[PDB]
C-alpha cells in the first residue's frame, strides 16, 4: 500500500545520474517511475543526490511549507535537480514533459519512518 | 528516524 516515504523515493530520487541526461530525460523518468499509468502527472522533480544525503535535510533548515505546517526543512547546500513540467499540448496517454537541470536548495516536509 | 515524504520546492 506504499508507504509515503516509499512514495517519495519512487517520486524523487535520481540517484544514479548526477544530472538529466537529455531533453526526454523526463519523458523517460516519469513513465519509468509509473506517474504517467492513470493521469499524466503535471508537474515532478527529481533529485541527484544520494539518498543518505537527501535524508540529512530532514536534519537541516527548519522552514515552514507551503501549506503553513512547520515540518519542512530546506537543504543547507544547493542539490543537483530536474524539474518536470508537463507541456501545454500534451494529452493522456501521450505524456510530454520539459526537462529543466538546475542545482538548487531543496524543500522537503519529514516525518518519521 | 526522520525522513523526507513530500518535495515542497526549489531554491
Amino acid at each position: 500500500k506504499e508507504t509515503a516515504a516509499a512514495k517519495f523515493e519512487r517520486q524523487h530520487m535520481d540517484s544514479s545520474t548526477s544530472a538529466a541526461s537529455s531533453s526526454n530525460y523526463c519523458n523517460q523518468m516519469m513513465k519509468s517511475r509509473n506517474l504517467t499509468k492513470d493521469r499524466c502527472k503535471p508537474v515532478n522533480t527529481f533529485v541527484h543526490e544520494s539518498l543518505a544525503d537527501v535524508q540529512a535535510v530532514c536534519s537541516q533548515k527548519n522552514v515552514a511549507c507551503k501549506n503553513g505546517q512547520t515540518n519542512c526543512y530546506q537543504s543547507y547546500s544547493t542539490m543537483s535537480i530536474t524539474d518536470c513540467r508537463e507541456t501545454g499540448s500534451s494529452k493522456y496517454p501521450n505524456c510530454a514533459y520539459k526537462t529543466t537541470q538546475a542545482n538548487k536548495h531543496i524543500i522537503v516536509a519529514c516525518e518519521g519512518n | 528516524p526522520y525522513v523526507p515524504v513530500h518535495y515542497d520546492a526549489s531554491v
